[PDB]
RNA sequence: ACCAGGAGUGGAGCCUGCGGCUUAAUUUGACUCAACACGGGAAAACUUACCAGGUCGAACAUAAGUGUGUAAGACAGAUUGAUAGCUCUUUCUCGAAUCUAUGGGUGGUGGUGCAUGGCCGUUCUUAGUUCGUGGAGUGAUUUGUCUGGUUAAUUCCGAUAACGAACGAGACUCAAAUAUAUUAAAUAGAUAUCUUCAGGAUUAUGGUGCUGAAGCUUAUGUAUAUGUAAGUGGAGCCGUACCUGUUGGUUUGUCCCAUUAUAAGGACACUAGCUUCUUAAAUGGACAAAUUGCGUCUAGCAAUAAUGAGAUUGAGCAAUAACAGGUCUGUGAUGCCCUUAGAUGUCCUGGGCUGCACGCGCGCUACAAUGAAAGUAUCAACGUGUAUUUCCUAGACCGAGAGGUCCGGGUAAACCGCUGAACCACUUUCAUGCUUGGGAUUGUGAACUGAAACUGUUCACGAUGAACUUGGAAUUCCCAGUAAGUGUGAGUCAUUAACUCGCAUUGAUUACGUCCCUGCCCUUUGUACACACC
């Protein structure tokens, strides 16, 4: 949403589908190196679904969130094999099926004013959280 | 025929068609003093405007050599029999255009290094054709095995600036001789402003031509009638 | 039929030099196939004035 | 758009500054246009000067714009 | 019923592009072909760069080659029997007209 | 060229380049500036020139079978690398170009760049050359082409010893800053409102509110959601406008029409979206009496004046004379030399051009806390993309990956693409410890591209963690969006950048000089210097 910056605004929403039982956890959430650049696994799954905040401005300004236009341009800041650093494509995997985690085409049926506005109602409460 | 080809591949497809054409336009029509070809495109046909000097030998007996043009490139480029039209025109002031003069000096060398008989006469002919500046240059093996150059010059040759890319007209020529080869290269300089100058560019390189200050009758006494 | 190998529709051989038939110095891909040293001769009049 | 994570934000300095003048040049008042310049122009950090300093093209024989690489056993 | 015929114009000389708006649009808005003005296209500049010396032995210089292609667009709202005379006249060297029928 | 530095390499591993080594050949051209990630020279075959095996044949007058088959093709077993009836044991055959020893032309990546054409390179980042007409000399040759002042300048005053000269320099051509003031959009859109994508109660609340609202579960039907009651629970519920957001047309707006629907025709705002904007096609554009105790009255810096403009500012361009520079291997550019059924030519199968005790150069990631990780935020631009060739890829889908499937877009301001590039910004894990810095190194499988992958075609995983801790003497590069850091595109490209050209981003330090240094320019002077101090 076009409120205050989405550092923590991503961080809260990651808890809430994790709160609401709509985790829809990939069975290899402790396996994948989330792209062809990482030496180690991620810390956890808490990025893997969280880019709904990114698509809420990308359905707004870029495109209906096709996965090929998704994975290419974000999350590439890489140093690959030593002669020299280059770019990547990040090869997502299971969050192709994170539409099921939400329950010409449109990518979300609840991110119009239905569940994105809940996050706005979270950040309107986060205005009251930041009121002291 | 037509293609879904790109425009940038379309535009260079004209040029590889063009830059091939003036090669063998100098293979055959060097005997008639070939100078240049314009090719335009109108709807439902294209035109080929050849310019040469011996314009009665480009046509031949009973219209054979004109069909010889049309039978060539439609066999070459496989395009429409009828959409290709070739017309040969006369080079105005063959000495002034001078690239045919570069072609004819290959027919002048067989007078036994005919410098004063023929080759220096070309530099006389370019003022007999009435140009502005001129320069020819021949290099090769003369009176001995060693390579050596001459540069007979006459006039003003700019070599620099933008108008050198417009004014001066060079045309190198090669020729086979028994020794081995004499390279022929000519640099001419042509008065593109005054004479008729139908479509050259009508230029103005560096000159400051000054209009007269046009003296006045400062007093201008009334002398006015009332008609 | 016989003694002519090399199914030439892969590799550089043999999509080679449709302006001079000279291999090892080729500009292949602009729709030109020009053998770039011959492109020095035939730069004109296929546009390609130099500017900068 | 364009620019970068430093440069594109510097153009916004020219964005706020000229808008106040033009709204004061025609709509509000001559001196209202005056009173927003004089307090600014003491040093003003060139909030209105659009320097055309853009990048300089390369040269063959180098890696970059004007530098080069040498000592082929000179 | 009524047709809209968009007619693109491509060439290399900008003066010839200044020569086609010299007389085509003026001989058409007398009969009001609805030109919608000279619609400029961004140019398609073509860069090639090559070495100079064959058998590149010495002082590895280069040589840059440029090319400029420009278009300008004339759309018309008229049926096909109107625009037939405009395809005949005026014509221009190096300029190209692209009107499709079917 | 220093200097004041900045970054560097020279140290380390690796990619290459050249050598030397070797080998069947490791094909080669190039060796100070001006050979050395060069020959666009990123090679499995092809390239390929080299090496082994092979293989092909090409002209004619003569001529001799005659057409009792002169030929040419396959099986079959030998020869093979493949069926090369190339050869052949045995077979039939379209038979004639009379398949010739004989003209001799033909090819050649075969030789000479010290026989040449061409181009290109440097001489030289320059500022330098020449000509008629005079006087200077017997003459070579000078003068013009200079004393000084100044210039980037043989650029100009000015001595003015022809000039009006001529080439060079400049002038000129190409690039964002520049009034859209004019017409310019199927780019962008500004907007405007129509909207639709609607939270706040920020608003006003009408109905409602403790009476059970809101919220919640159970049941099955419908193909799990939904319906309802119960379950359930104790304040909110619901509608509008204001505030903040999608969308579609808002093209001569609306309503007209003809039309399937645009327009005007019919009127209204009479403008119910116009051109800021990207795009030009233009002319504007420090367009300089710009004032400044006047320098030889002229080219007295001053920063001062502007307020798109204190050059918007880099490139291209390049004369005379030259070099035994480089290229015969770019070419049907070529002298000559060499060769030709037994090829150096040519196509095939291989091989190699990559091989190694070693030397040398361009260049890559380092040697780490400004850091290596995880995260988040979220800015480019130059470009490029498939109809006689496999391009750009959108979308779904599957797969640790690698990729693969299915279905599109796109011949391109329109699609990939608003290419929403990287480093950097923000919290954490690390706790300097050859560590988690650094990824060479070797196994293994999984892959891709292609007939074919083997000092490898490249690519994935989980191992393997060496050298390497800022690199000696020497030594390169460069003054503003520059240096360097940092990506990306293109070029070659069946797949292969690790290099070369362009592009943008982040953005400094230091000089604003001088002639010690290597320098370079016809001023004077010296000589015993020819091929000129090697």
């Amino acid at each position: 949403v076009k409120d205050i910056d989405q550092h923590a605004v991503t961080k809260a929403v990651a808890v809430f589908l994790k709160k609401t039982g709509k985790l829809k956890v990939p069975d290899q959430m402790d396996i994948v190196k989330t792209a062809k650049f990482k030496e180690l696994a991620p810390y956890d799954p808490d990025w893997f679904y969280v880019r709904c905040a990114s698509i809420l401005r990308h359905l707004y300004h870029r495109s209906p969130a096709g996965v090929g236009s998704i994975t290419k341009i974000y999350g590439g800041r890489k140093r690959n094999g030593v002669h020299p650093s280059h770019f990547c494509r990040a090869a997502d995997g299971a969050a192709r099926k994170a539409l099921q985690a939400l329950e010409g085409r449109k990518l979300s049926s609840i991110g119009q004013r239905d569940l994105d506005r809940i996050a706005n109602q979270i950040v309107f409460k986060q205005r009251d959280a930041a009121k002291q | 025929a037509n293609l879904p080809i790109s425009k940038k591949r379309k535009f260079v497809s004209d040029g590889i068609f063009k830059a091939e054409l003036n090669e063998f336009l100098t293979r055959e029509l060097a005997e008639d003093g070939y100078s240049g070809v314009e090719v335009r495109v109108t709807p439902s046909r294209t035109e080929i405007i050849i310019m040469a000097t011996k314009t009665q030998q480009v046509l031949g007996e009973k219209g054979r050599r004109i069909r010889e043009l049309t039978a060539m490139v439609q066999k070459r480029f496989n395009f429409e029999t009828g959409r290709i039209e070739l017309y040969a025109e006369k080079v105005a002031a063959r000495g002034l255009c001078a690239i045919a003069q570069a072609e004819s000096l290959r027919y002048k060398l067989t007078g036994g290094l005919a410098v004063r008989r023929a080759c220096y006469g070309v530099l006389r002919y370019i003022m007999e054709s009435g140009a502005k500046g001129c320069e020819v240059v021949v290099s090769g093996k003369l009176r001995g095995q060693r390579a050596k150059s001459m540069k007979f010059v006459d006039g003003l040759m700019i070599h620099s600036g933008d108008p050198c890319n417009d004014y001066v007209e060079t045309a190198t020529r090669h020729v086979l001789l028994r020794q081995g080869v004499l390279g022929i290269k000519v640099k001419v300089m042509l008065p593109y402003d005054p004479k008729n100058k139908i479509g050259p560019k009508k230029p103005l390189p560096d000159n400051v031509s000054v209009v007269e200050p046009k003296e006045e009758k400062i007093y201008e006494t009334p002398e006015t009638e009332y008609k | 039929t016989l003694w002519y190998s090399h199914p030439r529709k892969y590799g550089q051989g043999s999509r080679c030099c449709r302006a001079c038939s000279n291999r090892h110095g080729l500009i292949r891909k602009y729709g030109l196939n020009i053998c770039r040293q011959c492109f020095r001769e035939y730069a004109n009049d296929i546009g390609f004035k130099k500017l900068d | 758009s364009g620019g970068g994570h430093v440069a594109q934000i510097y153009a916004i300095r020219q964005a706020i500054s000229k808008a106040l003048v033009a709204f004061y040049q025609k709509y509000v008042d001559e001196a209202s246009k005056k009173e927003i310049k004089d307090i600014l122009v003491q040093y003003d950090r060139t909030l209105l000067v659009g320097d055309p300093r853009r990048c300089e093209p390369k040269k063959f024989g180098g890696p970059g714009a004007r530098a080069r690489y040498q000592k082929s056993y000179r | 019923s009524v047709h809209r015929i968009r007619i693109t114009l491509t060439s290399r000389n900008v003066r010839s592009l200044e020569n086609v708006c010299r007389d085509l649009i003026n001989g058409a808005k007398n009969q009001n072909l609805r030109v919608k003005g000279p619609v400029r296209m961004p140019t398609k500049t073509l860069r090639i760069t090559t070495r100079k010396t064959p058998c590149g032995e010495g002082s590895k210089t280069w040589d840059r080659f440029q090319m400029r292609i420009h278009k300008r667009i004339i759309d018309l709202h008229s049926p096909s029997e109107i625009v037939k005379k405009i395809t005949s006249i005026n014509i221009e060297p190096g300029v190209e007209v692209e009107v499709t029928i079917a």
